[PDB]
């Protein structure tokens, strides 16, 4: 949690508009209205407004210059120059380009649109190449269908029976039904064989709407001339996009920056020839606003002012400010809202409790080694200084969130090998063969701390750590909000957490007294302390926050024992595939190993790519579930510091 | 501070504006004296 001071300059009108510019340059700092008293709502200029609906114009014929031209939206170092300039060099590659895509288009359905019609009117018109334009017949053409010809000349025998030239030479792929008769007697004809259902050959264009040898020659030349065009097209594209999608790119990261200071230039308040800007900055940052405003023309007011107090910070942005230990769980903290800058930042018991009921939850040694072989790949990757594509999943990644990612599964896989070997189990049960583990049953090598195999000595010591491990961050949790409620001055929220823990206190007291084990004398009192705390604190606040809260609460505690469940669960899982393909292995032919050793590590990474997910997701879901909600961590979601971008 | 430059601002505008209209009605007093200089001379 940042200190996020306010931070104030002025100065006049295009004083402040060149040290907006700067504070563009060095955008650490982000902004506020402040339009209403005694000032002017700073509408800059119509001239202004122009300007920026030009550029604004030039940035949007930019990106749609990239989009024909099939680049993306890469950013890079910006083209300074003057606004004509750049829209004389913008325009020339997008009226190109533009030309391009347009004859590559209609050239693409010009081809689609012969090839669609091309050997039928040919047989067509070599089939009618006595009457094609006499003016005694009209021709109706009909590509109709298979051969059910009586159907049709059913209404040619209605018509002129020896009269009226109607037949379907070849080309099957559709019937080329002509009948030619006459005009006004075939023009009835062929309404009547329409309502018997027939359709005339009237194609767009020119090629169903001119005589048909000349649309036919012509047809046959656009199919004999549009694959060189189509690839000369798409060769002086190519040709055109790498010559100018570096300069398209500098262009649309200029235009991107005098788009940002223009619209920023709105979020100003005028003072009739003076001007002035108000935000928000971090207060480690002081010394970088403090250098950019060394850049001022007079070295005008920065005034670093304070930030709000407990109360009423409402728009004041938020960040994280944590440790660089602790910086590679930001996207996993930021996946929620923001909190109520003056809450508990809870992204340290992240690292401190998700890895370590992760640990629990996989203690799978051979997954673990998996995992560092991914790792590895997405090390190299990272390496490489590519994006992260996945086309199928959609998922375009940096290089930052995935070195994050990277860190966060060595630290993962720290924690999970070392439970891993607290649970003696590497890929499954390969103690089976080499006995790693040491049992009284099989001594093999040293003594497992869990054989992670029966329950009978370890299912109560696993559920009375889970069930440890969820109190204390329930208790933890109550506290946090108990603290930021006395921080904040509202006991309301102060008194519910006390006697929230009170309750919860005196439910586990009465619990472990009459449903687990005697000696009912020291945790009696404790017991009606306990109670006596919830009703006094129930008095004390009169919210009707009930025995459903507490034992909603109560659930929430008692839930903690999932990641028990899933762990031995994926151990029971892991453990009964290594067995049975161990067994049929070696135990059934001792020579059918290799293929058995491959079909069990299929199953094994069929099954780890089927539950490692959810394994992995419900420790993550577990502590959002409850560190975050025992705390609240669900009031106003927070105001992001949006600073100015130079987006580079 | 914000408030505080919000005040400064309204009174700077206050005073340059009243500084600027009283110069100006000095300038429509020596455009008086001018005219009357003139058809005084021509008279």
């Amino acid at each position: 949690i940042a200190p996020m001071e306010k931070l104030v300059l002025a100065g006049p009108k295009g004083r402040a508009k060149e040290l907006l510019q700067s504070l563009q340059q060095a955008g650490v700092v982000h902004l506020e209205t402040l339009r209403p008293e005694a000032l002017s709502a700073y509408q800059l200029s119509p001239e202004e407004r122009a300007e920026l609906r030009r550029w604004e114009a030039v940035s949007a014929g930019a990106e749609h210059t990239l989009s024909l031209l099939g680049l993306e939206a890469e950013p890079a170092r910006p083209f300074p120059e003057g606004l004509e300039a750049a829209e004389k060099a913008l325009s020339p590659i997008q009226a190109h380009a533009e030309g391009l895509t347009r004859q590559k288009q209609e050239l693409e359905e010009e081809l689609a649109l012969a090839q669609a019609y091309l050997e039928p009117l040919e047989r067509l018109a070599a089939l009618a190449h006595g009457l094609d334009k006499s003016p005694f017949l009209r021709v109706i053409p009909f590509l109709l269908t298979e051969k059910e010809l009586p159907l049709v000349e059913e209404a040619l025998r209605k018509a002129l029976e020896d009269r009226y030239l109607l037949a379907h030479e070849a080309y099957a792929g559709g019937v080329a039904a002509l009948v030619v008769v006459h005009r006004k007697e075939v023009d009835q004809a062929k309404a009547a064989l329409s309502r018997a259902g027939v359709a005339e050959l009237r194609l767009p264009g020119a090629l169903g709407e001119l005589p048909l040898s000349e649309a036919a020659r012509r047809l046959k030349e656009r199919a004999e001339a549009a694959p060189r065009e189509l690839s000369e097209v798409r060769q002086h594209l190519a040709k055109l996009a790498r010559e100018s999608a570096s300069t398209l790119q500098s262009l649309w990261t200029r235009a991107q920056d005098e788009v940002a200071r223009l619209k920023a230039l709105e979020e100003l308040a005028s003072g009739r020839f003076g001007f002035a800007l108000l935000g928000y900055v971090p207060v480690k940052a002081k010394p970088k606003v403090e250098e950019a405003l060394a850049r001022h023309k007079e070295s005008v007011v920065y005034a670093f002012e304070p930030v709000d107090e407990h109360h009423e910070a409402d728009r004041i942005p938020v960040v994280l400010d944590n440790p660089p230990w602790a910086k590679p769980f930001e996207l996993l903290v930021s996946f929620l809202n923001t909190p109520k800058y003056g809450t508990f930042d809870p992204t340290p018991v992240v690292p401190v409790f998700f890895p370590f009921w992760f640990g629990m939850i996989v203690g799978d040694i051979g997954y673990a080694l998996l995992f560092y072989l991914v790792g590895r790949w997405l090390s190299g990757y990272v390496k490489r200084n590519e994006p992260l594509v996945i086309d199928l999943f959609a998922l375009k990644l940096k290089p930052q969130v995935i070195g994050k990612l990277v860190h966060i599964l060595n630290w993962m896989v720290f924690w999970t090998v070392v439970w891993g070997v607290i649970y003696g189990e590497f890929f499954g049960t390969f103690l089976e063969h080499l006995g790693v583990f040491g049992t009284p049953e099989h001594p093999g090598l040293i003594p497992i701390l869990i054989h992670r195999i029966d329950t009978a000595k370890t299912a109560n010591l696993l559920i009375l750590l889970s069930v440890a491990f969820g109190v204390v961050l329930v208790f933890f949790g109550l506290a946090l909000r108990a603290y930021l409620g006395l921080k904040h001055r509202h006991m309301a929220h102060f008194w519910e957490g006390v006697g929230y823990l009170g309750g919860l206190v005196g439910v586990l007291a009465l619990a472990a007294s009459y449903l687990g084990n005697l000696q009912a004398g020291w945790l009696q009192g404790l017991m009606y302390l306990g109670f006596g705390v919830f009703l006094l604190a129930v008095l004390m606040s009169r919210i009707w926050l009930m025995i459903p809260e507490i034992f909603t609460q109560a659930g929430h505690i008692l839930s903690h024992i999932r990641i028990y469940a899933v762990g031995a669960a994926g151990g029971i899982l892991a453990g009964l595939l290594t067995d049975v393909g161990f067994a049929l292995a070696e135990r059934l032919g001792l020579l059918g190993v290799l293929l058995g050793l491959l079909v069990a590590g299929v199953l094994h990474l069929l099954i780890l790519l089927l539950t490692t997910l959810g394994h992995m997701l419900q420790p993550i879901r577990l502590l959002w579930v409850e560190f975050f909600t025992k705390f609240g961590f669900y009031e106003e979601n927070g105001r992001p510091y949006r600073p100015f971008k130079s987006v580079r | 501070g914000g408030l505080g430059l919000i005040k400064s601002l309204a009174e700077k505008e206050k005073q340059l504006l009243e500084r600027l209209e009283a110069a100006k009605k000095e300038a429509e007093e020596r455009v008086k004296r001018a005219e009357a200089e003139a058809k005084a001379l021509l008279e």
